């Protein structure tokens, strides 16, 4: 037996963090182009699966 | 960037001339309307004479 594939989970940023909050999100861009970076990562596993 | 989903995939790959492929831009939710408030139905005043 062996795996050749996961589960192709992709996230949300700002869904995750804040999520239906205009505040938390305008605080949330202060820190910058992080979760742009987390959400390319998870689709680059996602299509390496 | 708020024309289209094709100038929104413009907008969000910071480029003119995408290419053959599938692009994950954002992140839509209905809109919440009527916005209902809901307390316990007593009028006593507190008795902070
Ligand atoms: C909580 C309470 O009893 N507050 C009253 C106020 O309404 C009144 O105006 C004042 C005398 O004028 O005495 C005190």
């Amino acid at each position: 037996i062996l795996p050749v594939s996961m589960t192709k989970t992709s996230v949300d940023c700002t869904m995750y963090i804040c999520g239906d909050s205009t505040e938390c999100s305008n605080l949330l861009l202060q820190y910058g182009s992080f979760c742009t970076q987390l959400n390319r990562a998870l689709t680059g596993i996602a299509v390496e699966q | 960037c708020a024309l289209d989903p094709l100038s929104e995939t413009k907008c969000t790959l910071k480029s003119f001339t995408v290419e053959k492929g599938i692009y994950q831009t954002s992140n839509f939710r209905v809109q919440p309307t009527e916005s209902i408030v809901r307390f316990p139905n007593i009028t006593n005043l507190c008795p902070f004479g």
